[PDB]
């Protein structure tokens, strides 16, 4: 929520998409597709299981401790037992309480995160080659076929090559 | 013409509802359960030492209740005691019963080593037809009920030193006998008395000649007390009358045993956490099974559920 | 020439200044106080019920001091002991008073059902003048003074059942006498004593001969005792002399009735939340004015006020 | 803070704005006006409301517990009675205190967000039709009346209506 | 041609590791440590008003056992009880020794104020051989042994009322005889007894004749009991026999003294944080060094370390 | 982390910017240079200053307190004791934990947040005249002499004076 791209400037997520958390999708001259992003997928997934590593199997060892019922009516040393026990769970209960909703308000927010991070590093390279469309789509203002729309997706987009056709485009009238 | 490029991210069909800080109920892509409430109903073998009381009570296979007998020199990480026990000796109570019980538990062995009391001036080895081992009238294993030597009693004054290397705990007590029938039958005496001391210790108990309410058909009883003896000191019993005498100590160790009270079943599996309900699986760091527990168990939580989202917020298409 | 849009936000002339991880002190837009730090000063009488007990502390109107005879099997939610309190029948104490008045209070009612016990051997329905009941010599209501017959006193031996579906509250005890000018006038010998056991329990009491410093001009004592007895289980009374017998039963409840020591005023009103300033409201989830609490209450902090930003940082022109 | 926009590239708040907590304000041909943005402003106040829900009227009740005064000195057990009441006094009081510390860090970032996400949102509303002047506002570069303002804050304007006009303006001499 | 300009931000060639909710490991460019750690070991005389104990319990220091005269009257923030500690007057015990220890702890000083017990009937101020003060057979400093006078012993009966401000602590004991070899030599009868009562409060005591395990070559004990007397109440003194009297009260105090079981040396040197390995600093919020802790201090914590990232994370160059 | 250029779009930290924790490097005419940003270095330093204030020399005092060590075993009373003790110390422990890890997360996050607020008021000052190669540096298309880099730092570089140049840098072909 915190960065504005899932539930914000994207519409929607993508339910066909099964390979990866974030990608992209395309239209151009041969088809319109569907590639997952693996760098921001694992960097998402990393995150979440460090949050894992810290709470699953993470259990601490008591043995003798109090005694937790009765069936004899004692007064001030069993109400004592008693309050000390309660005290504890409250306290417990609270820690599990406000520790599941700081995690849950921060998973939905370094999540979002991570779409914007992709959202923003795609936008940067492709330089004056294409214009932010405010949905997370980009109009690219070039012939831009498979293996050019890949060469984004794999960080090898060289926008010089395009610059002069982009430009063109763009400044029309 | 150009082309279009859209940066998205995954959607499921199934979300799931989880709390955040700012919204009690947001759907996210998936979240796992924190908090077990489940057992399977039966406590593990494993890896912890099980003793099943069965109809014993820790403190009946302490003291030496008959059908307690196939308890002697046992140890255990976890005593397990059984709604259904019960009491088939001497009709007794333990002041302070709970403090008792405890200290054993957590010493957590009922390995007994005899002694040889000078007990002269006395019989030894009273019996009665309340507490019948091996179809015959007997009495609990460790104590020594100490009764007349031929219409005659003088004034025991027995010592006993702890050159061990642990703490010697003895078990001891007094009768309180149920008229003159019992008074003038064992003793030989109008009056009787049991004192317990050490260096650093004293104990003194008085009998008390009454009727109590018929506990299996007995209408006396025996109170039970305790002294620790630790290394360099020693025991000393002064009795006039009415002593229930050890036999011996038990050793005190220390470590992490326990008791619970418990009618789950054994089973013959492992679980590292134990709960009176039966063991739990102990991958989640919290549970709402019992707030008894031993061994490495999630901490006990009031809540019934609390999930943590393991993904992204979902927004269906 | 075109046009100039400009994004912005609100600001108050009227900050307020809050905490943050980063900063003690930030000015937001407006914030909420966490910590309740008034009390209007009274006890509402709504909606739990409320027992004030004016002159009588809970064991007073338990034993049944004249004075606190209107509380006769009253019940509460929370009962209410007062500054002002006296006692004003004959002296006593209560060995662990605290758990006695701790028992009751959480029991929550005073419900009591005579019982005949079979006393004979025995003057019974003893009185004395620190103890004016309808201005004539009395005593508890609820203890039943038990004396000689005829310059003679056998040894008593009443048996009482429990076949009730509750745990019985017995309230008996022992009188000390001052010297011999009340050890031969109300037992008719030299020597007393008391056995009050169960199928579980035994208590045994000796009376003690000897003045006391005068309190309301008595220089004797009572010792006040109790024994819970469970369904299918007995009383039994053995007494030789100086008994203090009960005359019945209290009911014992479990719930959610407690005691508190305030001075505060019962209000007509109606308030969840209850300490001993007067009840508060638990709209907020601190407090700070009383670490006792009675109710649904915020839970007592020691901050005087925690200010939770309600709008954003305040960022004037 | 964490956004840089309330207290950071907006240099303050506007007192003036009564009715919204989100806005926007504009000088063109017809004169200058405010108005408030409803969509911002109930985003930040339901995530408000959010935390209020969780800290207002849910207290536990709690009845018989142990004694917390004492007029006899007594030792051993008064001893413990105090001290597990002391010992749970600090623990919710340190509660307390790092809940509004959290919480008020985190409200202040997620209303500085907010702000944040209506600035990005209409940037790229207005694409190639007006400049980012770095202190929340855009120079628009063609004449745009209060209908056309309308338009940009109700999300119905249409910059291929503009752009021949803005991109003149623009990328003049 | 133009320029370039970049962004950046700075590194360290030696960052440090940290943890935080999403990796367990992340480098950081500094961090400070939350755990203390290490003392100096040695306990700071200032700025709390430190009471080495050196070879005296508190305990002792209070009956005045004769090597620890020196403690009389003295006050303390922390009393400080070294494992050397012994005892070297009459043995004796007390009954919850560790309630008493920690009241007088808690009061914080050993203010003394002798009182004149109206002592007719009997030879007071009795002594052993075991109890040597100034190379003379003595006793406890602040007990009066009580004897016969001339082979007679009547029933004593001294009053004492509290009209000061502050509650009265009053020590006193019994005394156990060996046999009859010190039951009609210091009390000229076959019989004793002890009642200390107020107007709220009565302990009674019954001697016992019986050899214990010689302490110091003595055989027979002596037990401590105590009575705190309120402003406007009277202590009340009936004994028949075995009477180890007070010779008169110690002030109770309220205020933040206590007592702490150390070896280490008291050193010349300022800390607010007194833990029993030693002062430590307090600057910051928790400490791994004991559990047991005085004054102004870190609180305890399990883990060894844990370091606050003071800086941005590392990224190398 | 969650901003994206520490660690993020910045590829690595400068090991000799030792005056300052962000700062701009530049290339021109007159050679290559480092200088250091004050403002966002305080920024990030004021803030951490802000946790250690909380933190640092805070402690509180406690006098007698329950004996914690025992030489005697005694059975209910001592359990009691020893669970109270035991029980403070695993929430005190769990307390410390959490703080530390959710207090190195955020200024892991705030010091990440500064460094694009740099970034981002760097942007939008040079307007026109200059582009984000994606790594933090901007590609600048004018003559910027040492003075006129001075001028961005400072924040008086007026973008007006190069626009025509850097326009006819940019869009050229
Ligand atoms: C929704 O979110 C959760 C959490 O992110 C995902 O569930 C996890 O999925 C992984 C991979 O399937 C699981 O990893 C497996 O753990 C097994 C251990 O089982 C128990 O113990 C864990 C704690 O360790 C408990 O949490 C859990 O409830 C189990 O009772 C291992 O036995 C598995 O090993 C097998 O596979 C590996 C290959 O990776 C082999 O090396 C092994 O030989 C073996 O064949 C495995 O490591 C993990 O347990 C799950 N976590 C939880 C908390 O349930 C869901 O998958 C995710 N849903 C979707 C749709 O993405
Ligand atoms: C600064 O920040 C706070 C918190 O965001 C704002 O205060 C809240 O304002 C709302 C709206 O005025 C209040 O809502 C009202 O609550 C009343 C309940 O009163 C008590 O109980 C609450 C807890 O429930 C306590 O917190 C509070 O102290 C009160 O003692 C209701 O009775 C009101 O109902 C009336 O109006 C509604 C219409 O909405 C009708 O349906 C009803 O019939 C009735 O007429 C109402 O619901 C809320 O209580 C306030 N919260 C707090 C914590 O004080 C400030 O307004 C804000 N300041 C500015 C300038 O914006
Ligand atoms: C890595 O991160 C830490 C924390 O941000 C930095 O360490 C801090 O550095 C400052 C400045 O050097 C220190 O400030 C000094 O504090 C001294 C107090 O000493 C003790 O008390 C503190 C708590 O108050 C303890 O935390 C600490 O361990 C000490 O035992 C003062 O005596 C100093 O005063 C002197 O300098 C000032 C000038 O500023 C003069 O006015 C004085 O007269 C005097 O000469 C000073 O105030 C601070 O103590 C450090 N904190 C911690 C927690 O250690 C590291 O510097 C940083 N590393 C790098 C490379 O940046
Ligand atoms: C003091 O009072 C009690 C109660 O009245 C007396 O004990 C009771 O004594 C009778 C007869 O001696 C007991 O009878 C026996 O009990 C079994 C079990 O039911 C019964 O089947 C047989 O007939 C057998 O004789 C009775 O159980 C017992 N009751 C209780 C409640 O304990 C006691 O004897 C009195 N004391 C003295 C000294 O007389
Ligand atoms: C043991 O010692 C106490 C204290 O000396 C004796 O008690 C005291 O006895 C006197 C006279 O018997 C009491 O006097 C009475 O008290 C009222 C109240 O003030 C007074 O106005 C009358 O004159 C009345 O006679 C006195 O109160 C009482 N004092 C205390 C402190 O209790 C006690 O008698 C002695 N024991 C024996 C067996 O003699
Ligand atoms: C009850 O039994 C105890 C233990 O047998 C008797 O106490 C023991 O008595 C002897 C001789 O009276 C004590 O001897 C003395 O002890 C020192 C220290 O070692 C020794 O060097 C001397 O020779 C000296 O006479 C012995 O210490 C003592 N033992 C213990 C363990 O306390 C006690 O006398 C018996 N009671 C009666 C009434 O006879
Ligand atoms: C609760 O008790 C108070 C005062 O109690 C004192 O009353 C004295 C007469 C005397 O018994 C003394 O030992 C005791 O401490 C009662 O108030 C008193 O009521 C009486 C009779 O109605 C009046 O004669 C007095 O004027 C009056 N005294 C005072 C000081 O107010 C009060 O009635 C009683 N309350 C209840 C509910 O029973
Ligand atoms: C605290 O006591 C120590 C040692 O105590 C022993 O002293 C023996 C002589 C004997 O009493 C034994 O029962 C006891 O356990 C004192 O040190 C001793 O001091 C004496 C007299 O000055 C010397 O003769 C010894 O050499 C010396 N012994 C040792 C082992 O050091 C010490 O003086 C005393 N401290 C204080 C402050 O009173
Ligand atoms: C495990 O057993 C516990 C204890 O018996 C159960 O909790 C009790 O449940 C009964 C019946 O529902 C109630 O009458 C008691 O009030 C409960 N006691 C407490 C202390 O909560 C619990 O329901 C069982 N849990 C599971 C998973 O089997
Ligand atoms: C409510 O009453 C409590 C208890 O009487 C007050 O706290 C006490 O205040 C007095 C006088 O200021 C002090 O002498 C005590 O030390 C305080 N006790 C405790 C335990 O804190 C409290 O001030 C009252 N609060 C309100 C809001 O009326
Ligand atoms: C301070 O002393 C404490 C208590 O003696 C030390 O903790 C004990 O260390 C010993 C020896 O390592 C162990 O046998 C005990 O089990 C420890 N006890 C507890 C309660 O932890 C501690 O190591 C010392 N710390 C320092 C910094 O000197
Ligand atoms: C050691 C001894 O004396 N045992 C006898 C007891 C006791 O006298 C009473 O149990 C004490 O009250 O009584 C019996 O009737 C019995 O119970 O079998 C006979 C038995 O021989
Ligand atoms: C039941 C009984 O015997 N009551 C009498 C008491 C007791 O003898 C003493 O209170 C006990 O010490 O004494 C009185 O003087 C009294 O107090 O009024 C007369 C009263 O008849
Ligand atoms: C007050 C008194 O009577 N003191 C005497 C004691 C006691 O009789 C016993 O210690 C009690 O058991 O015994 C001595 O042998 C001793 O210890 O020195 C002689 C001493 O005069
Ligand atoms: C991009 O990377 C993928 C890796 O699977 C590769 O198969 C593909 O050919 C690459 N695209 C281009 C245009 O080089
Ligand atoms: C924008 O929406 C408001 C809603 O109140 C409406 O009144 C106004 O006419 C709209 N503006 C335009 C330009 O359509
Ligand atoms: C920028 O500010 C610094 C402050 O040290 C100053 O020395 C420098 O001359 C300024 N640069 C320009 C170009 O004005």
């Amino acid at each position: 929520g915190i960065f504005g791209a899932i539930a914000g400037f994207i519409e929607n997520g993508w339910e066909g998409m099964v390979d990866g958390w974030y990608g992209f999708r395309h239209q151009n001259s041969e088809g319109i597709g569907q590639a997952a992003d693996l760098k921001s997928t694992q960097a998402a997934i990393d995150q979440i299981n460090g949050k894992l590593n810290r709470l699953i199997g993470k259990t601490n060892e008591k043995f003798h401790q109090i005694e937790k019922e009765f069936s004899e009516v004692e007064g001030r040393i069993q109400d004592l037992e008693k309050y000390v026990e309660d005290t504890k769970i409250d306290l417990w209960s609270y820690n599990a309480e406000l520790l599941v909703a700081l995690e849950n308000q921060h998973t939905i927010d370094l999540t979002d995160s991570e779409m914007n991070k992709l959202f923003e590093k795609t936008k940067k390279q492709l330089r004056e080659n294409a214009e932010d469309m405010g949905n997370g789509c980009f109009k690219i203002y070039h012939k831009c076929d498979n293996a050019c729309i890949g060469s984004i997706r794999n960080g090898t987009y060289d926008h010089d090559v395009y610059r002069d056709e982009a430009l063109n485009n763009r400044f029309q009238i | 013409p150009g082309a279009t490029l859209c940066l998205g991210h995954h959607a499921v069909p199934n979300g799931t509802i989880v709390k955040t800080i700012t919204n009690d109920q947001i759907e996210v892509t998936n979240a796992t359960e924190l908090v077990q409430s489940s057992s399977t109903g039966e406590i593990c073998d494993s890896p912890h030492q099980i003793l099943d009381g069965e109809n014993c009570t820790l403190i009946d296979a302490l003291l030496g209740d008959p059908q307690c007998d196939g308890f002697q020199n046992k140890k255990w990480d976890l005593f397990v005691e059984r709604s259904k026990a019960y009491s088939n000796c001497y009709p007794y109570d333990v002041p302070d019963y709970a403090s008792l019980r405890s200290l054993v538990a957590s010493s957590g062995t009922l390995e007994f080593n005899n002694e040889s009391f000078n007990w002269t001036g006395v019989t030894q080895n009273g019996t009665s037809s309340a507490c019948i081992r091996r179809s015959n009238n007997s009495f609990f294993s460790r104590l020594n009920w100490l009764t007349h030597l031929k219409f005659k009693y003088p004034a025991l004054n027995v010592t006993m030193p702890n050159n061990e290397k642990f703490d010697k705990l003895y078990i001891w007590g007094v009768h309180h006998p149920v008229t003159d029938n019992d008074q003038i039958f064992p003793y030989a005496q109008a009056s009787g008395r049991i004192t317990v001391s050490t260096k650093r210790s004293q104990q003194t108990v008085i009998p008390n000649i009454g009727s109590r309410p018929r506990v299996r058909n007995i209408p006396s009883r025996i109170s039970i007390y305790w002294t620790i003896v630790k290394p360099g000191d020693i025991l000393l019993i002064n009795s006039t009358g009415n002593l229930i005498a050890p036999r011996g100590y038990f050793k005190i160790r220390s470590g992490k045993s326990s008791i619970m009270r418990s009618d789950a079943p054994i089973g013959k599996c492992n679980s590292e956490c134990i709960t009176p309900n039966g063991s739990i699986p102990n991958d989640k760091p919290f549970q709402n099974v019992n707030r008894i527990t031993y061994g490495a168990c999630p901490r006990y939580v009031k809540q019934n559920t609390l999930k943590l989202a393991t993904g992204m917020r979902n927004v269906p298409e």
